[PDB]
RNA sequence: UGAGGCGGGGGGGCGAGGGCUCUCGCUUCUGGCGCCAAGCGCCCGGCGCCGGGCGCGACCCGCUCCGGGGACAGU
RNA sequence: GAGAUGGGCGAGCGCCGUUCCGAAGGGACGGGCGAUGGCCUCCGUUGCCCUCAGCCGAUCGAAAGGGAGUCGGGUUCAGA
């Protein structure tokens, strides 16, 4: 609808059950998830590569 | 007795820019501590056609180091760049095309684009499409350094100053022959009020 | 009193003293307004020998006239 | 003991790592052109070479004397605009039914008596805006004889006085109990304004270059220092 | 006490309140829109009487500088009875018409008798 | 440039041979997130309970906001 | 595109310029304190101290651009 309309509609009408609903599709946030979790992962495989630096020198 | 043509074009009001689709000013990253000492990672968020102007845009995103906020810059695509990947800037920046880092760090025969000519200045030589500049010689003591210029004039400037790797984007753009009067209406068009050109 | 002194003394515009004193004032009011109030009177010497009393009601306005 | 809950979540300060803390920038703050001014006019007195004239205001009163100062003249300050109507009532009756000595303020008034060399000591402020109302008297003071001092701001001379400001203050003359309470502040303080004169009138303020200059050369007087010390051994 | 911002902003200075010592008018000027300047006088059209009969209406010749809500406040007090809905309009001539439609437990007929109109 | 970490001086971390000279003050695989302090210490205010402050975290010191020119451009 | 303030120029009426040589915000939240109003309850009013703020250029500029929301039937010598 146009943008003054949506002032009139409900919430519902407006937005969809979800995290990041009714601004980003579904796909890219799934991709958003998967990404958010992996990069953390490869940080905490990191923290413990450098855990075994500084053990050796 | 008559105020000639080329005289009439420094008074404008004609004879000025048409600006009205022109994106933005086409600059570099202003010098701050990140960009100084290490680097500052942005993405390419995407890349846009600038009217008048023959290379590409770039619609770079940075990130604030001071406040939580994400800064947005039209740097001038180097080619090579494809949305998405990261260009990196400052001292501590990696080399690869489309990253800015400055000169002093560059070696010798490096291909460089949107290079600064002071320090501080957001990017003025070798702008225009396929033109690059080559890093000739250096000098720690003075902080100079020789670059040759897409003209071949080369000039020593400071080291400090920095530059976008890689050659500028829309390379080319003058092998085809413009083949009707149409089209070359339709270029000088864009940019200002100056082409049938009586003799 | 003083005021003969500072007469006499402002007389030698060429001396260390009024050429230290007269470039840092030429400085500081370069850095202003073309046209803002002086407090009170950069020469009390010349300003009673003019005219001016300092009460209330005396106004007195530095500004710059571009040479030439 | 403790909730096991408490964790400690450092930020990590790296470039580009985490968001800087709000910092102190009282140094990099645009100020106002008023108080940028302010500044840069005391970096000129200084950078360039003051004259003599002009630079013997720095040199200044010590701390602990002018306490003696002060509270010596703190009992020969004028009679307020109170005491002036109250000892015109006294006259009043005197009819109806000697002046001691007091300060004296005002260049004006203090010129005036030191060439007629009527005051004991004589006291200016370092802090007079336009320093020419000044820089005559104390190369005076020394012709005629007269002792003089620099006392550090106008306002607190300006206290005794009850007025804004004043420049100069002059004791023309003393009380008996106080006369030798004088004797030790002229000595203290002729050995030190008067009598060394010579010195004075040959001593250029300024000629000082910048913290971020002499420090430029100190790292390149240090450095071809360091060339000619292991030369020879 | 330290800086945070990089800018210098001015302080908010403590601004005082108007108190005059004199007004500098003594009287307060009376308001020449009364009740009497905004009604000039009804319409003794054959149209206008079409308008009472028909739809209930009055029709004044108001002054040119009245709101709807003024004019029906003015007929409010000058002839008490309730207004439903004014409508205005400037005729060329320059003076502002105004079509009065009386609440409908009110009846324009004996009201338009009440002021000689017919 | 939204004048945001300038010059010094101390500090730890990576080396050849415990001071001095040197590198460094923590970010590169991915179209993710990032602010409005965690934590510790020293005090105080309200009937064991409920509400506050300063400091470390975020080193200290300074005179031009940093840069580039400059007694020449310029007027 | 037009055009004030700051600034600059100008013998001068004035001109230049529009973010550029500028202390360019009269706001919001929270907290604290005194105060009033109605069952001074609770909320609202009000000051002061504390707190946070990017604002970025006054203002003008379209009856074809942007711009929430009315349609059906009847009625007049002329208005829907």
């Amino acid at each position: 609808v146009r943008p003054k309309v949506l002032m009139r509609l409900s919430k519902t009408k407006k937005h969809v059950s979800r995290a990041y609903g009714g601004s980003m599709c579904a796909k890219c946030v799934r991709d958003r998830i998967k990404r958010a979790f992996l990069i953390e992962e490869q940080k905490i495989v990191v923290k413990v590569l450098k855990a075994q630096a500084q053990s050796q020198k | 007795g008559r105020v000639i043509r080329g005289q009439r074009k420094g008074a404008g009001s004609v004879f000025r820019a048409h600006v009205k689709h022109r994106k933005g000013a086409a600059r570099l990253r202003a010098v701050d501590f990140a960009e100084r000492h290490g680097y500052i990672k942005g993405i390419v968020k995407d890349i846009i056609h600038d009217p008048g102007r023959g290379a590409p845009l770039a619609k770079v995103v940075f990130r604030d180091p001071y406040r939580f906020k994400k800064r947005t810059e039209l740097f001038i695509a180097a080619e090579g760049i494809h949305t998405g990947q990261f260009v990196y800037c400052g001292k501590k920046a990696q080399l690869n095309i489309g990253n800015v880092l400055p000169v002093g760090t560059m070696p010798e025969g490096t291909i460089v684009c949107c290079l600064e000519e002071k320090p501080g200045d957001r990017g003025k030589l070798a702008r225009a499409s396929g033109n690059y500049a080559t890093v000739i010689s250096h000098n720690p003591e003075t902080k100079k350094t020789r670059v040759k210029l897409p003209s071949g004039s080369k000039k020593v400037i400071s080291s400090a100053n920095r530059a976008v790797v890689g050659v500028v984007a829309g390379g080319g753009r003058i092998d085809k022959p413009i083949l009707k009067a149409g089209r070359a209406y339709h270029k000088y068009k864009a940019k200002r009020n100056c082409w049938p050109r009586v003799r | 009193g003083a005021y003969k002194y500072i007469q006499e003394l402002w007389r030698k515009k060429q001396s260390d003293v009024m050429r230290f004193l007269l470039r840092v004032r030429c400085w500081q009011y370069r850095q202003l307004s073309a046209l803002h109030r002086a407090p009170r009177p950069t020469r009390p010497d010349k300003a009673r020998r003019l005219g001016y009393k300092a009460k209330q009601g005396y106004v007195i306005y530095r500004i710059r006239v571009r040479r030439g | 003991v403790v909730n096991p809950l408490f964790e400690k979540r450092p930020k990590n300060f790296g470039i580009g790592q985490d968001i800087q803390p709000k910092r102190d920038l009282t140094r990099f703050v645009k100020w106002p052109r008023y108080i940028r001014l302010q500044r840069q006019r005391a970096i000129l007195y200084k950078r360039l070479k003051v004259p003599p004239a002009i630079n013997q205001f720095t040199q200044v009163l010590d701390r602990q004397t002018a306490t003696q100062l002060l509270k010596l003249a703190h009992k020969y300050r004028p009679e307020t605009k109170q005491e002036k109507k109250q000892r015109l009532l006294a006259r009043a009756e005197k009819k109806a039914a000697k002046r001691p000595p007091v300060l004296r303020a005002g260049v004006n008034t203090v010129t005036t008596l030191v060439e007629n060399k009527k005051a004991q000591l004589v006291v200016i402020a370092h802090d007079v805006d336009p320093i020419e109302l000044v820089v005559f008297l104390p190369a005076l003071c020394r012709k005629m004889g007269v002792p003089y001092c620099i006392l550090k701001g106008k306002a607190r001379l300006g206290r005794l006085v009850h007025r804004k400001t004043c420049t100069t203050v002059a004791f023309t003359q003393v009380n008996s109990e106080d006369k030798g309470a004088l004797a030790k502040l002229v000595e203290a303080i002729r050995t030190n304004y008067n009598d060394r004169y010579d010195e004075i009138r040959r001593h250029w303020g300024g000629n000082v270059l910048g913290p971020k200059s002499v420090a430029r050369i100190a790292k390149l007087e240090k450095a071809k220092a360091k060339e000619l010390a292991t030369k020879l051994g | 006490k330290i800086r945070t911002s990089p800018t210098f902003r001015r302080p908010k200075t403590l601004r005082l309140r108007r108190q005059p010592k004199y007004p500098r008018k003594s009287a307060p000027r009376r308001n020449k829109l009364d009740h009497y300047a905004i009604i000039k006088f009804p319409l003794t059209t054959e149209s206008a009487m079409k308008k009472i009969e028909d739809n209930n209406t009055l029709v004044f010749i108001v002054d040119v500088k009245a709101n709807k809500h003024q004019i029906k406040q003015a007929v409010k007090k000058l002839y008490d009875i309730d207004v439903a809905k004014v409508n205005t309009l400037i005729r060329p001539d320059g003076e502002k018409k105004a079509y009065v439609r009386l609440a409908p437990d009110y009846d324009a007929l004996d009201v338009a008798n009440k002021i000689g109109i017919i």
